């Protein structure tokens, strides 16, 4: 059964803001990991989560002109042996 | 390694309740031996969400044949400290970053 989440895209874009949308997988999820960065950029990624009873979310506070790589995982229970699990991640890129 | 973060033999809901104690705010921490795998450890970190209120996060360490420590395939560590290390710099996936062991009643001094 899946677990990776699928259909990453931006869907509404500002100069400094971006809604990001995917599908969930099957699995129940806890949260996702989102990090998004300057494509090949010597910064750190920036990093937040939100629910996992989401499928989108708000990435602001970008500069004007720069690529981004944006990735997405899901954590995720499986069984109490394996509790918290992170799925294999879906990427894009995005030139605001 | 009996660092300060090692908590040794410990259960799941005994470290929840010590977590959970009134005082301790998010990314605080304890690793622990893992009681459903063998030779895997535990990372216990306190949390807390907008719905669930103050709860405890669980990621199982395991160990690789060759290889060192992970929680997740693509961040691999050649030791538990070096674990550590990382995930108090950026949380990197856990609900949030590790910030200081989880405290203890000591001896009266």
């Amino acid at each position: 059964v899946s677990s990776v989440p699928t259909k990453l895209e931006v869907v509404a874009a500002t100069p400094t803001s971006l809604l990001i949308s995917w599908d969930a997988p099957a699995v129940t999820v806890d949260y996702y990991f989102i990090t998004y960065g300057e494509t090949g950029g010597n910064s750190p990624v920036q990093e937040f989560t939100v629910p996992g009873s989401k499928s989108t979310a708000t990435i602001s506070g970008l500069k004007p002109g720069v690529d981004y790589t944006i990735t997405v995982y899901a954590w995720y229970y499986y069984d109490d042996e394996y509790y918290m699990n992170e799925s294999s991640p879906i990427s894009i890129n995005y030139r605001t | 390694q009996a660092e300060e973060w090692y908590f040794g033999k410990m259960g799941r809901k005994d470290a929840e309740r010590l977590l959970l104690n009134p005082g301790n705010q998010r990314g605080i921490f304890l690793v622990r031996e893992s009681e459903t795998t063998k030779g895997a450890y535990s990372l216990s970190i306190r949390d807390w969400d907008e719905v669930r209120g103050d709860n405890v996060k669980h990621y199982k360490i395991r160990k690789l044949d060759n290889g060192g420590y992970y929680i997740t395939t693509r961040a691999q560590f050649d030791t538990l400290q070096k674990l550590v290390k990382h995930y108090t710099e950026h949380a990197d996936g856990l609900c949030h970053k590790l910030t200081t062991v989880c405290p203890t009643v000591k001896p009266q001094t």
